[PDB]
């Protein structure tokens, strides 16, 4: 459900999104309801910090080797929801 | 009965609800200490 | 030697559909469920007594 969006050759550790703060879900709650990367939706190049809800550039984005978008899922137990990312890389 | 306590003033009326399985309702309420037989006869119900 | 053995079969969540809820018509001691379902669905009844 979330678009987001980064530019060409990114570095580690660089801010993309914040996931919390978009979704409206409570910060301090995340690790009592299990903030966690779905298994499957998983990139090579894009990690989020599971504390604070942030999503940040875990590897450096190769426009040429990607591709087309990148596509991660979140899931949260108790209440048991999954959401999804969407994030473009520019040329 | 569906409720416990009453709220009683003086020389009034007040009303109580119930559930029974007989078809007759030959039972005793107790308000507030002392004893009282009551008399009735029920329907079976409509729905199933 | 020893190897990893990757891709580790973990715990996540997924969605199942819900099916059509029924249409119950009630005689005396039973009920009749009008049930539609254009895959299998399982439907499983039990008493709720001693047996």
């Amino acid at each position: 459900q979330l678009h987001y969006t980064v530019q060409e050759e990114q570095e580690h550790g660089t801010f993309v999104g914040n996931i919390a703060e978009d979704l409206g879900l409570d910060i301090t709650k995340l690790s009592a309801r299990g903030f966690q990367t779905v298994p499957n939706s998983r990139t090579p190049y894009l990690d989020l910090n599971l504390e604070t809800g942030v999503l940040y550039v875990n590897e450096k984005i190769d426009r040429e080797q990607i591709c087309c978008v990148l596509h991660l899922e979140v899931f949260l137990e108790n209440p048991l929801e999954l959401f999804q990312v969407e994030i473009e890389v520019l040329d | 009965l569906k409720e416990a306590t009453t709220h009683v003033t003086a020389t009034g009326s007040i009303t109580l609800h119930f559930s029974t399985s007989s078809p007759q309702a030959n039972f005793i309420v107790s308000l507030c200490g002392k004893k009282t037989t009551c008399n009735a006869e029920c329907k079976p119900p409509a729905d199933h | 030697g020893k190897l990893h053995i990757p891709f580790r079969l973990t715990p996540t969540v997924c969605p199942v559909p819900l099916a059509h809820t029924p249409t119950v018509t009630k005689w005396f001691k039973g009920i009749t469920l009008h049930l539609t379902a254009t895959r299998p669905t399982l439907l499983t009844t039990r008493k709720l007594g001693l047996r």
